[PDB]
């Protein structure tokens, strides 16, 4: 519970250093050296991607998607869309 | 493995199933 | 020539000596000699045809003889004795060290080293009897020696292991007398033999030897299945003495295959088919198991036609033994199809296969069996089915004979039906649909448990050999 | 005196009772060590990155901040200070501003596609086929890069640069990786869109980025993008894109031979013509060799059909020199077509292999296909 | 019916009719298909790599 | 040298026709002058006796046969060392002549793959791999790797071993592995499962065979309507309805099969009786397909009887799922069998565990078993326990 609960925060990971640790980059625009999950370790550990921290004690929490969402060059997408095939 | 390889029937091999061409036309 | 024989032999065997007096005389290292036991039997085999006899004649001098040396002479006097440099006191291979059991101290009597030496001693003399085959006075002779001299001694946890062997060429010795010739001396004989067992068993119960104890049990059962006495087997059993934890899986097999035969004649063959599947699993299947899974796979057939189950024809088939499986296979297809004159044919011929095992005695009780699994075959097939049609099918007497058969069968649950008199035709009673009953449940409880027991025979094992992994030093 | 040995005996079995203890206590230190560190790990102050630049006779270093500045901390009890060189990574505590411990060496920036790898996967086999093909990469990469001591006794520099010539669809994209692969040297892939931004600062740095990168990587393979006029990653450049960075990237390009001075690199560039970008990089440094991928001539084209049919299933009486002469100047683009439309035809047909009747069609459609259009 | 279009079974003595549903049974014995590969495979290197 | 066997396996059962074993003993007549059928023209009487095993001229003289021709003569001992002498003796010398002057290397394993075949006209198995093992070394593609597994592949069929052949083409597969078209891929497929019928492998034979294509033929090693018959014939007793529909009966291959040969009978009267649900006219194709199909066929004499009594397990098992019971004058009489050879046919089939289903005597009601919730968590579940109960202590109980 101490690990996640309600604050979640979004980051940026880049390099690790040792096991449960890592070096990951916030929105604040300061690094800070995290916690990686017990469950990542390397092969579960992607080099670069944007993933999920914590607000004050700065902990790894989840890996997120790379979401392609922004204010600029949206690219529109389709959920299941109604047409008939054929 | 039972009842299957060895012991076969000995029987169901010819004069048994030739007769019955003959019960078709007795009915 | 002969000279340079005697001295190679002897100093392999003081090799192997020295390998497992070290390890008894500090602390308890007992479990360490008994696997260097294991190979003793197969090494010293083969090296007592090499360098002829000799080996254990210099082996005598070398050591202190408390009663062995008329022992030598008299195993060779039975050979017609050669005698080169035969007068004692020719080889000397002490020459005064500590483990060569110094002689000053030695011949002083301030030191005893006769514990070991001695009942090292008899263990050798038993193995060129077996190897030599040697009979007649030879066994009595020896049989008058090691049993006095084990209850003067006291054997400790290590010295339990040494005799445990002993008695299993004592009983061996005996039988191989018996069925080579038959007078009054072999009665006499097996009847001091059966007094032994049981005075030594009782102190084996207090020292808690698991090798001991399974040598025993697996020589005294077998004496109760020669004599015919269910009462002394019975009893026997019910102490369940017998350590499951360190005892080898070939003393466990032969275990098994004893309550098998004893649970076949008293009717109840739930427990004994497990006990032979037991026996057959816990068996090695290497080429020194062979005769012990020759037999057992002969009673494994003979107790399923008693249930009426009749065993798969792929076991008398894809197996490469299916050579003296031979007569039980028209046993099989007797049952099946109810035909009298094949079971009366068939038991007629292979009569003399089936008294070297003893299996014909158990081939009359299949007499009956040959009717009760046919009704079982029509009744299982047809539900509603007349009183006369049965008699039609196997050919039977007449319709009051058959109708006593079917209701013989519905005592213990087999056919599970009912007969009607006033209508006349036998209805099965089995509708099946027990599914929401409670009786699947009842094996699912047990089968919870079945699984956790080898939880608790395992874990246990792990830290086992751990502690003299982790007190050794490591690089 | 039996009384007390038989009594004994109950002692040296609950001995082994006591070896039950040995495996919960063990398992219980593995979950008091667990929640140890969980306590110490529990609250983190935080660490940034930073780069050491000088030292001060004071026992206080200067470390430069990308994110605030240059700013001095006091070094650590186990980490030396007059160890500490220039461009040094280092772990500083963002708490009490002081320096935390020391990192590894190595040139890790922002990442768009610029990850160097170990040897990825491809071989000479598949895009191969042309005796000149393999015969020219020897010489001019194999030999100054693996064995730069060959140059070396001749007194000579090692070529650097290299251009690639030929018809379009070479397909020298892939065996850009084969290079790397069977030299047992880095790869690196460079994309001059993601190295130019907008904001202030980035059109330089990024391409500083590659230039730093290059120096403790040199062991390495570097292939360069947007260049390509070959026609297996046409791009032909950037008419108003190229026409600013050229002078912080180009420039840039000949000063590892002139400044960094540093060898085992192999630039890997390609195109047809010489026009968007700097006229002068025929110089050494720059441009040290010219490659020409020879035509699918008969002899050429007739191996390289050879080389899809290792891959794909074909029955007996199939002539691969006689498929080879139907078609005219087939690049490893359009073979691949071929072969593709060849397994077309075989799904129509319910097999698993590829008819020879399928390739007496495969023929007549692509080169028929790709003419229109 | 063999072509599992309409469930149900008949009855030729009576002339009657039965209800069929169209699921015959659930989903567990399918869990012990992952448990015997596994009992058939890592338990042979159980031994090896102890022996 | 198949069409030898093939039509020379008639001369051991016919319980119909001597004809048929008049009109194969013309292939088997012609094929002799040709190539040397010695090793098996001697093992005719070596193999089967009783019917023509009695009637040799050579080893024991004795005569007893429904064929005259299988008797030596002598202008077959004459043949005997000519073609020894023609085909061996004068391309060994050669041979003999190239490996003196040292020409090629390749070149030359070919030519002892070439007189190999030779070896197999004049019926000599020893020397033919003989020739083969010096050009093994040699080998490297498939063109002489598949020439090796050729004579080998002619030991199953004209030799009749069904042992040392299967072991030695899976040697060949893993030694170098590229399969070529669906032909030569047949040849470590479809006569693998050739070998699996003599065994009796079940499915295990026929798993190959249903994915073989129909445009297979060997020639010497098999012919076309061999396979078209090994492949359709098999397919059926295996796959069951619900795979019948979809491949047996509706094929674009297995439809041309029986189309251009209508000696088959099996895919088509059979199959659409049991899709027609129509039992009266579905017995009497049986016997056209075992007297016809199953005892002229070479490998499918090994199963007999085991082929049509499987199918009449089958034949009412379809019935049985289709209702909840069954009426006795509707099997026993419309069907063309009697009460008495019903109740023998499903007599032994209960017993077996094959099936299940409930048989009236007064009423003559078939009532049909159904498992309902029972399923496999009630035999299987339980029987799952035990089955892996012995194989998990048996490695852990020795310890190391």
């Amino acid at each position: 519970k101490r690990i996640q609960s309600v604050p979640l925060v979004i980051g940026q990971f880049l390099e690790p250093i040792d096991q449960n640790t890592g070096i990951v980059s916030s929105t604040t625009g300061m690094s800070y050296v995290v916690r990686i999950l017990s469950t990542l370790d390397r092969e579960l550990l992607k080099p670069s991607m944007s993933v999920a921290l914590h607000r004050h004690s700065n902990a790894l929490v989840d890996i997120l998607p790379p979401d392609s969402d922004s204010s600029i060059s949206v690219m529109g997408e389709n959920e299941k869309p109604d047409v008939t095939y054929a | 493995e039972n009842w299957d390889d060895v012991e076969v029937d000995d029987d169901f091999t010819n004069e048994l199933k030739a007769e019955l061409d003959r019960y078709k036309r007795e009915n | 020539l002969h000279h340079s024989e005697k001295k190679y032999a002897e100093e392999d065997q003081v090799q192997e000596l020295l390998k497992v007096l070290n390890e008894i005389s500090k602390t308890t290292l007992t479990l360490d000699p008994r696997y260097i036991w294991r190979s003793l039997k197969d090494l010293s085999s083969l090296r007592n045809q090499e360098l002829l006899n000799a080996e254990t004649l210099c082996f005598t001098v070398n050591v202190l003889y408390p009663d062995s040396s008329s022992f030598k002479k008299n195993l060779l006097k039975f050979i017609t004795s050669n005698h080169k440099s035969s007068v004692p006191g020719s080889a000397e291979l002490r020459n005064s060290y500590p483990a060569s059991f110094y002689s000053v101290n030695t011949e002083k009597k301030t030191i005893e080293v006769t514990a070991e030496i001695n009942c090292f001693m008899h263990l050798l003399v038993q193995l060129f009897l077996w190897d030599s085959k040697e009979l007649e006075q030879l066994v009595e002779f020896n049989r008058k020696v090691v049993i006095p001299n084990l209850l003067c001694y006291y054997n400790l946890r290590s010295l339990n292991l040494i005799n445990a062997k002993l008695w299993f060429y004592i009983y061996l010795s005996h039988e191989t007398l018996a069925r080579s010739s038959e007078e009054i001396n072999s009665d006499n004989q097996n009847i001091i033999l059966r007094s032994t067992m049981m005075k030594f068993l009782k102190i084996a119960s207090l020292k808690h030897d698991n090798e001991t104890k399974a040598m025993l049990i697996n020589l005294i059962l077998r004496d109760f299945l020669n004599n015919g006495e269910v009462d002394s087997a019975s009893d026997f059993i019910s102490k369940l003495e017998y350590p499951h934890t360190d005892v080898s899986s070939s003393l466990e097999a032969r275990y098994f295959f004893y309550l098998s035969k004893i649970n076949a004649i008293q009717l109840d063959y739930s427990t004994a088919n497990e006990y032979i599947i037991a026996a057959i699993r816990k068996a090695p299947h290497n080429s020194k198991s062979l005769g012990f899974l020759q037999q057992s796979n002969k009673l494994h057939c003979c107790i399923q036609l008693l249930m009426g189950d009749i065993p798969e024809l792929s076991f008398f088939h894809q197996s490469n033994m299916q050579k003296s499986l031979l007569p039980y296979y028209h046993l099989t297809k007797a049952v099946k199809l109810g035909d009298l004159k094949k079971f009366t044919s068939t038991i007629t011929k292979y009569k003399q296969l089936l008294l070297k095992d003893d299996t014909y005695q158990l081939c009359v009780r299949l007499r009956s069996n040959v009717i009760k699994t046919g009704i079982r075959i029509i009744s299982l097939t047809y539900k509603k089915i007349s009183l006369r049609d049965i008699c039609l099918k196997l050919n039977l007497d007449s319709e009051q004979t058959v109708e006593y058969m079917v209701s013989r069968a519905i005592r213990d649950g087999v056919i599970e039906a009912k007969i009607n008199h006033e209508d006349g035709f036998i209805e099965t009673t089995e509708l099946l649909n027990i599914y929401d009953s409670e009786d699947p449940q009842q094996v699912f409880d047990e089968r919870i448990k079945f699984a956790n027991q080898l939880h608790d025979e395992y874990l246990v094992s792990m830290r086992y050999p751990e502690d003299k992994k982790t007190q050794q030093n490591e690089k | 005196e039996q009384k007390i040995q038989e009594t004994e005996l109950k002692i040296r079995s609950k001995t082994e009772n006591v070896r039950r203890l040995e495996a919960q206590r063990n398992a219980l230190n593995d979950k008091v060590r667990f929640i140890k560190d969980e306590l110490r790990l529990l609250q983190e102050p935080g660490s940034y990155v930073g780069e050491v630049i000088k030292i001060v006779s004071d026992k206080k270093v200067l470390v430069k901040v990308q994110p605030e500045g240059k700013y001095i901390v006091d070094v650590a009890k186990d980490i030396n200070v007059k160890d500490l060189k220039a461009s040094q990574r280092v772990c500083l505590r963002s708490d009490s501003y002081m320096l935390h411990k020391v990192l590894e060496n190595k040139a890790d920036p922002l990442v768009s596609l610029m990850m160097v790898e170990k040897v990825p996967d491809s071989t000479y086999d598949m895009v191969g086929g042309l005796t000149k093909q393999i015969k020219e990469i020897k010489e001019v990469i194999e030999l100054p890069v693996k064995h730069p001591e060959l140059f070396e006794s001749l007194g000579i520099a090692q070529p650097k640069g290299v251009i690639l010539y030929g018809p379009p669809g070479t397909g020298k994209t892939l065996l850009a990786r084969a290079v790397a692969h069977h030299t047992d040297c880095k790869f690196i892939r460079v994309s001059g869109a993601e190295l130019v931004q907008k904001y202030i600062g980035e059109g330089s740095r990024m391409v500083r980025e590659l230039f730093v990168m290059a120096r403790e990587h040199a062991p390495s393979i570097i292939f360069m993008d947007e260049i390509d006029s070959i026609g297996s990653t046409r791009v032909e450049g950037s008419g108003g894109g190229d026409s600013e960075v050229q002078r912080t990237m180009l420039e840039l390009l000949n000063q590892l031979d002139g400044f960094e001075t540093s060898k085992n690199i192999k630039i890997i560039m390609a195109t047809n013509r010489l026009d968007i970008l700097d006229p002068a990089l025929l110089r050494p440094g720059r441009i040290d060799r010219k490659i020409e991928f020879p035509p699918p001539s008969v002899a050429a084209r007739a191996e390289i059909l050879r080389i899809h049919s290792r891959k794909m299933n074909l029955t007996r009486g199939i002539n691969l020199r006689k498929v080879a002469e139907k078609m005219n100047g087939c690049s490893g683009a359009d073979v691949k077509g071929v072969c593709t439309e060849a397994g077309m035809y075989a799904l129509r047909e319910r097999r698993i292999h590829v008819t020879q009747e399928d390739f007496e069609l495969a023929v007549g459609k692509v080169m028929n296909k790709n003419q229109e259009t | 019916i063999l072509d599992k279009i309409f469930y149900g079974v008949l009855d030729q003595g009576n002339g009657w009719l039965y209800v069929y549903e169209t699921p015959n049974q659930d989903a567990t014995y399918d869990s012990a298909l992952e448990l015997v590969g596994q009992l058939n495979k890592v338990v042979d290197q159980l031994f090896e790599k102890a022996s | 040298n198949y069409e030898v066997s093939e039509k020379a396996f008639l001369l051991t059962q016919s319980k119909v026709s001597i004809e048929q074993r008049k009109e194969a003993a013309e292939f088997v007549l012609a094929k002799i002058k040709e190539e040397e059928m010695a090793p098996y023209y001697k093992y005719l009487c070596e193999e089967y006796l009783v019917n023509n095993g009695q009637s040799d001229l050579e080893h024991d003289e004795k005569s007893d046969s429904l064929n005259e021709w299988i008797k030596f003569d002598q202008e077959l001992y004459n043949e005997l060392c000519k073609k020894n002498e023609s085909k061996i003796k004068e391309l060994n010398e050669k041979i003999q002549k190239l490996e003196e002057d040292d020409e090629g290397e390749l070149e030359q394993a070919q030519a002892w793959i070439n007189l190999g075949e030779y070896y197999a006209q004049i019926g000599d198995k020893d020397n033919a791999e003989k020739t083969l093992g010096k050009s093994l070394s040699k080998a490297i593609s498939t063109g002489a790797k598949i020439d090796v597994m050729l004579t080998i592949a002619r030991l199953g069929f004209f030799y009749n071993d069904q042992l040392y052949v299967k072991e030695k083409l899976e040697a060949v597969n893993s030694m170098i592995e590229k399969g070529g078209d669906w032909e030569r891929r047949n040849r470590y497929k479809t006569y693998y499962g050739i070998h699996c019928l003599a065994v009796r492998n079940f499915k295990e034979a026929a798993k190959l065979l249903v994915d073989s294509l129909a445009t297979f033929t060997s020639i010497e090693l098999t012919s076309y309507e061999s396979i078209a018959t090994y492949a359709s014939v098999t397919g059926l007793f295996t796959l069951e309805r619900t795979d019948l529909k979809s491949k047996v009966i509706d094929s674009p291959e297995l439809l041309s099969l029986i189309s251009t040969t209508a000696a088959l009978q099996s895919i088509s009267s059979l199959t659409i009786s049991l899709y027609a649900s129509d039992y009266a006219s579905y017995f009497p194709y049986l016997l056209e397909t075992y007297a016809n199909v199953l005892i002229p066929c070479k490998y499918l004499n090994r199963h007999a009887d085991f082929f049509v009594r499987e199918m009449r397990r089958k034949v009412y098992a379809q019935l049985l799922e289709s209702y909840k019971t069954l009426s006795l004058k509707s099997m026993a009489s419309a069907f063309g069998v009697s009460v008495a050879f019903l109740d023998n046919d499903l007599g032994k089939f209960i017993p077996n565990k094959q099936l299940n289903c409930v048989i009236d005597r007064v009423n003559g009601i078939v009532e049909t078993n159904r498992p309902d919730n029972k399923n496999a968590q009630y035999h299987l579940l339980v029987k799952q326990g035990d089955g892996l109960l012995t194989k998990l202590q048996k490695y852990g109980a020795a310890v190391r």
